[PDB]
């Protein structure tokens, strides 16, 4: 069976992986890991080659590697994520407002993420995350929408439906000539 | 699910121009490149014109000259 996991999720790691360098040092620690079998120290490690979206399903392509006694904690220290889209339905009228805040939009290359939860807020209390990504605004695609229209879009109406996808990554881009990095939620939140 | 165009124009409080310019196979790519006078040669009134011209103009200082990301409260 090893030759076929093997070959499986080498198939995986060279379609979401173009450098060699990254793929080496992610058999690496693959290696190290089961040597060691410290998980933590494997996801730590793992975020310096997953370091933005399209590289996350390598978490699910790890999994299988995990032995069955560190699966558990091996999903709880990595992003929860799910292709079912969650849908919220939020009032603009109230007092305290939706209690989050958003950035990103098709200028600078990436799609629109919650940054911040006021917690016992409005977006709490419906259940949205930091680190969620905003798919949907009152039934329209945002693919090609810059920040300013998508703030706009969400201040049409007395009331606004937001849909939701749980990524665990936020942009970030501290000036103009900054080039656009992710962070692991906890690390954007601490920081913060 | 929705066009670039469709999603644009709702952001304006403008979905109902969506009719008139789809007829004009006028799409958010060409409507980018309209002037005052394009805009005008289709019947489109002095405050959507202007309305309509600001948000391109927007749109294309943002795409031409990102700033730093920031985030929105709400």
């Amino acid at each position: 069976m090893d030759r076929k996991v093997a070959r499986e999720f080498r198939h995986k790691v060279d379609f979401l992986i173009e450098n060699d360098a990254e793929k080496d040092y992610l058999y690496d620690v693959l290696r190290m890991y089961h040597q060691t079998m410290d998980v933590a120290v494997l996801v730590g490690d793992l975020k310096l080659v997953i370091n933005e979206p399209s590289r996350l399903p390598l978490f699910d392509a790890i999994r299988p590697l995990i032995p069955l006694k560190h699966q558990v904690e091996y999903d709880q220290l990595t992003p929860r994520r799910s292709r079912k889209l969650k849908e919220v339905r939020l009032d603009r009228l109230h007092p305290e407002g939706l209690g989050l805040s958003v950035r990103g939009g098709l200028e600078f290359g990436c799609g629109l993420f919650i940054s911040h939860l006021i917690k016992g807020g409005q977006a709490d209390s419906v259940g949205l995350q930091v680190g969620d990504e905003i798919v949907r605004i009152n039934g329209y695609s945002i693919s090609s929408c810059t920040h300013e229209e998508v703030i706009n879009l969400i201040r049409t109406e007395k009331t606004v439906s937001i849909k939701v996808r749980h990524i665990g990554l936020i942009p970030v881009k501290s000036s103009p000539d900054e080039p656009l990095t992710w962070q692991y939620v906890d690390q954007f939140v601490s920081e913060s | 699910e929705t066009s670039p165009l469709e999603t644009f124009l709702a952001s304006l409080h403008m979905e109902d121009f969506a009719a008139l310019l789809r007829q004009e196979k006028i799409d958010l790519e060409a409507l980018m490149l309209c002037s005052d006078l394009d805009l005008r040669s289709i019947s489109v009134p002095l405050g959507p014109r202007e309305k309509i011209l600001g948000a391109v103009r927007r749109r294309r200082q943002a795409m031409e000259r990102p700033p730093a990301l920031e985030d929105t409260e709400l």
